């Protein structure tokens, strides 16, 4: 499918790589101050109504990175054909992100390679805590899927306002994903069914990590009192699973 | 006796006739000579059961009569029962699979072989050496020690395994050339496969247990260990978490043994939070495993949120798939490994609500007086020197000798590498206590080591007994001998290693973990720097120089948190392995990013660079070579000059500058090495910082 990729050009260093639950939490908070709640209830409804935002992923020049789908992990013994199969299979297992080209292959369980240098570095300065040092023309992006009226109406106004540590531009972006019963989440999600393959993510909520596999799971949002909404919807792209 | 205990002790003594043949005591053949040992032993002390076990060493004519001679009722067994035991134990011997002096050839190096000695961590380090023929005199003294111990042993598998391990560990199961398998391992694996066939129900078969899938390979691996241990809020606590993961592991293994009616012989290994069990393929077993697996995962979720998981999977297996046919065992381990990778990608899928002074420990019920910590199944009461042991099972620490515990207690010996520098008080040293004891800059040394391509090594093993030996010896270097290497032993075998001071008598080191094929060790940064090379040399010797470590070293401020430290040395160890294997990450390093320059050093490459440069600028014990006192600034100017080579590697400025900077000292850096230009490798100047920065740290 084709998407609107919200690119964050970083005017200075970041503290986290913000995944979808914290992105929506910030987009929501901006809308509270900028338009009041009536537009937050409307922002939620648009998202329950089918609209989706991905987690934030690394930005380099004209290269877009995406999360390695967990579907490949057990099927490494399929894209081989010992040392050249022991070492790589481990560095493939460890690899967190893929290029758009290699990610599109990973969905189809075709042979793919890994990004050599990932264009961000977690510096931990003592006094302690860490920042994220970005390369030149390198930053972070997240995808939006759904109607145009909602992007121009809610998301784009919210993101410019948030930028006022970063500037914002957006492009069209096609992801050639296979047709399948199973999909990869490009967003940390709160599942409704039991998923296929996953890594758990502790925040107190228990999320399914980015790259986890689901069979027709839209995820779900949660309302609670401390009202605030926690974004746990799936950003699904079709994926081919091995037999197992 | 019962049919269960008989088959267990049976397969565990089918080949106790091999040590006596080679001693040359009885008339001849080991099958015969083995019976004349147990039957003889039965008569002395007057323990009837040994004469029933003596039959295992041997048209069913004379056998049925020799069994009928012996009372099957006296003990409480059928005659038909004992025929099955013998036929079960007979086949088991086949499934676990010449001169009377050929020694045990090392699993690590089948070309080299082990000198006859009995398992003792306190004395000597097993080093595969020259093929020295074992005297018939030696085997006699062995059999005489074996005789005395077996006499006072309480004729349960839990009291019989410890004596067979002590004595028959460094003894060739068969005396062929390049024979890998230890006798003890072949004996414990047969006791395992035999008991598996009995429980499986299969009887009077001579291939219903062989060609039919009546066995289970049960494999349990912990996941999130790193997080569970190195992710908190001190070193005392860090140690307590490692110890607690050990007891949790034992609790799950012992419950599987308890409910399937198996014995510790059935445990192929339990090391690095990874355990394997051979067991029966009965609808009872698979059901009981699911109940154990489910309750274990549920307890782990309540106790530790999602931090620590236990992935338990089992593959049904035939007798065929324990050996070779044209490696079915390795392929059957590969199918099970695959099952585990999927289970680890389904963390807590077995929980549906998700998506909405002491000597050991006693394994009692959870509700019990003096329970210090609880597992998923049982509670654990500490067993002190002056105290009494409490529980069905008793986990005893760093002894195969049961000592003074009740006759009705399951003995379970567990080895743990737990060396630590004692404070001016009885308590273990802190990160500050260790960091202050360092030569020069007051920093805590953190080193994380891992054995290279162990997965490939284990995958080469044909048979259960081969894997049993491979796994045990591997685990025993880390659990048994890392304690010794720190103490200062094997000085000749190690030799000259990169060092900054004379080795202390009570070194400022603390083992966090050492077991499986890995270790995490902290202490005075300089003592840790030296221990890295000591451990690696001992490991090269312990193996036939046929296996390699990779190590990640880190030197931090004492006040640095455990999780950043653990993260850095893990990152550094991962680099060491990724930049080829068999290398050490010595220190943080600047380099060109042209993909020709590695941060890690080949052990021998670094050891050679220390030999060359260290003596010329380092006097020892924290002092700079007398000729450089007040000329130290030169070393910084060299680092300054090397940094210009880092900025652009091709420019020679460095070669000409270094020259004017000096003159004799460092003749290796003043030139332009053309072998490096040819081989497209870094110039010698690139490697110098690994030695200088360590010396500069030592001399402050
Ligand atoms: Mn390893
Ligand atoms: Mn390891």
């Amino acid at each position: 499918p084709k998407f609107i990729a919200v690119k964050l050009i970083p005017k200075g260093p970041f503290r986290d790589i913000p995944r979808a639950d914290t992105l929506f939490g910030a987009i929501g908070n901006a809308i509270s101050a900028i338009h009041g709640q009536s537009a937050v209830e409307e922002l939620v409804d648009a998202f329950v109504g089918g609209a989706r935002i991905s987690s934030a992923f690394p930005y380099s020049g004209d290269t877009y990175y995406l999360p390695k789908p967990l579907s490949v992990e057990p099927a490494l013994e399929g894209i081989l054909t010992e040392e050249e199969r022991y070492t790589t299979a481990k560095r493939l297992r460890k690899a967190k992100y893929l290029d758009l080209k290699n990610f599109e292959l990973a969905l189809r369980l075709r042979p793919f390679t890994i990004p050599e240098e990932i264009p961000y570095a977690r510096v931990d300065v003592p006094r302690f805590w860490e920042e994220i040092r970005f390369r030149e023309k390198s930053g972070v992006y997240f995808l939006y899927s759904g109607p145009r009226e909602v992007f121009d109406g809610y998301i784009a106004p919210a993101m410019r306002f948030l930028g006022d540590l970063f500037e914002v531009e957006f492009h069209e972006m096609k992801i050639d994903a296979p047709g399948s019963e199973y999909s990869v989440t490009l967003s940390n999600a709160l599942p409704t069914k039991t998923p296929v393959l996953w890594r758990l993510l502790r925040k107190r909520m228990t999320f399914i990590a980015e790259g986890s596999i689901v069979k027709n799971d839209p995820g779900g949002m949660e309302r609670l009192e401390l009202e605030v909404y926690v974004y746990g919807l799936t950003f699904p792209l079709g994926v081919e699973l091995p037999e197992g | 006796m019962e049919i269960d205990e008989l088959t267990a002790l049976g397969g565990l003594l089918h080949d106790i006739g091999k040590p006596v043949q080679r001693a040359g005591l009885y008339s001849g053949d080991h099958s015969t000579q083995g019976a004349r040992f147990l039957r003889d032993l039965a008569e002395n002390t007057g323990r009837a059961e040994y004469e029933l076990l003596s039959l295992f060493s041997e048209n069913d004519e004379l056998m049925i009569r020799r069994i009928k001679e012996l009372s099957p009722e006296r003990f409480g067994l059928t005659m038909e029962d004992v025929l099955n035991a013998l036929w079960i134990v007979y086949e088991a011997d086949n499934l676990a699979s010449p001169q009377a002096s050929r020694p045990l050839y090392s699993v690590f190096n089948p070309g080299k072989a082990y000198p006859w000695a009995e398992l003792d961590f306190e004395k000597e380090l097993p080093v595969p050496g020259d093929v020295f023929s074992i005297r018939s005199q030696d085997y006699r003294e062995l059999v005489k020690r074996l005789w005395e111990e077996l006499s006072k042993a309480k004729l349960r598998s839990d009291r019989l395994l410890p004596v067979l391990e002590k004595y028959l560990t460094f003894v060739s199961s068969v005396t062929s050339e390049g024979n890998i398998i230890s006798l003890y391992d072949h004996m414990r694996m047969t006791s395992a496969i035999a008991l598996a066939m009995l429980r499986a129900g299969c009887t009077a078969e001579d291939g219903r247990c062989r060609k039919e899938k009546r066995f289970l390979l049960i494999e349990g691996d912990f996941s999130g260990i790193q997080d569970f241990i190195y992710r908190v809020s001190t070193l005392k606590y860090l140690r307590a978490r490692s110890a607690y993961l050990e007891l949790i592991g034992w609790d799950v293994v012992l419950e599987i043994l308890s409910r399937l009616g198996l014995t510790r012989a059935n445990v192929v290994f339990n090391a690095g939070g990874h355990f394997m069990i051979i067991a029966q393929n009965t609808p009872d077993a698979v059901k009981e495993l699911e109940e154990i697996r489910a309750k274990a995962v549920e307890w782990l979720y309540r106790e530790f949120e999602s931090d620590l998981y236990l992935a338990i999977e089992w593959e049904p297996v035939s007798g065929r798939e324990f050996g070779r046919e044209g490696n079915l065992f390795a392929e059957a381990r590969k199918r099970l490994k695959h099952k585990l990778t999927v289970r680890k990608l389904k963390r807590f899928g077995e929980i549906k609500g998700l998506f909405e002074k002491l000597l050991g420990f006693g394994r009692t019920a959870k509700n019990d007086a003096g329970v210090l910590v609880e597992g998923p199944f049982s509670g654990f009461v500490p067993y002190l020197q002056g105290g009494r042991p409490v529980g069905e099972q008793i986990l005893v620490k760093n002894t195969l000798n049961p000592g003074e515990i009740p006759e009705s207690a399951q003995f379970v010996p567990y080895f743990v590498a737990d060396y630590f520098k004692k404070d001016p008080k009885g308590g273990v040293a802190t990160f500050e206590e260790l960091s202050m004891a360092s030569t020069g800059t007051r920093r805590l040394g953190v080193m994380k080591g891992d054995v290279d391509r162990l997965g490939e090594f284990f995958s080469s093993m044909d048979s259960p007994s081969k894997l049993a030996t491979a796994s045990r010896f591997m685990d025993y270097f880390f659990k048994g001998y890392i304690g010794a290497i720190i103490e200062g032993k094997f000085g000749y075998i190690i030799g000259d290693v990169p060092s900054l001071r004379d080795w202390p008598e009570e070194p400022d080191i603390v083992v966090v973990y050492a077991g499986g094929d890995a270790f995490f060790i902290v202490g005075a940064w300089d003592q840790i720097f030296e221990l890295a090379f000591r451990v690696r040399r001992a490991f090269n010797a312990y193996t036939g120089g046929k296996l390699t470590l990779s190590v990640g070293l880190g030197y931090f401020d004492e006040r640095t948190p455990i999780y950043r430290m653990a993260d850095v040395v893990s990152e550094r160890l991962d680099t060491a392995k990724d930049e080829g294997r068999n290398r050490v990450f010595v220190v943080g390093r600047s380099r060109p990013l042209d993909g020709k320059h590695k941060l890690s050093y080949e052990w021998n490459h670094y050891e050679e660079l220390w030999r060359t440069y260290a003596p010329r600028i380092y006097a020892g014990n924290g002092r700079l070579k007398g000729k450089l006192e007040s000329k130290k600034g030169l070393l910084w100017k060299l680092l300054e000059i090397r940094e210009l080579y880092v900025r652009d590697p091709n420019d020679v400025r460095w070669a000409y500058l270094t020259a004017y900077l000096l003159s004799d000292l460092f003749p290796e850096l003043v030139g332009i090495d053309t072998k490096a230009v040819e081989r497209k490798e870094p110039q010698p100047v690139y490697w110098v910082d690994g030695v200088l920065k360590i010396v500069l740290m030592a001399v402050r």
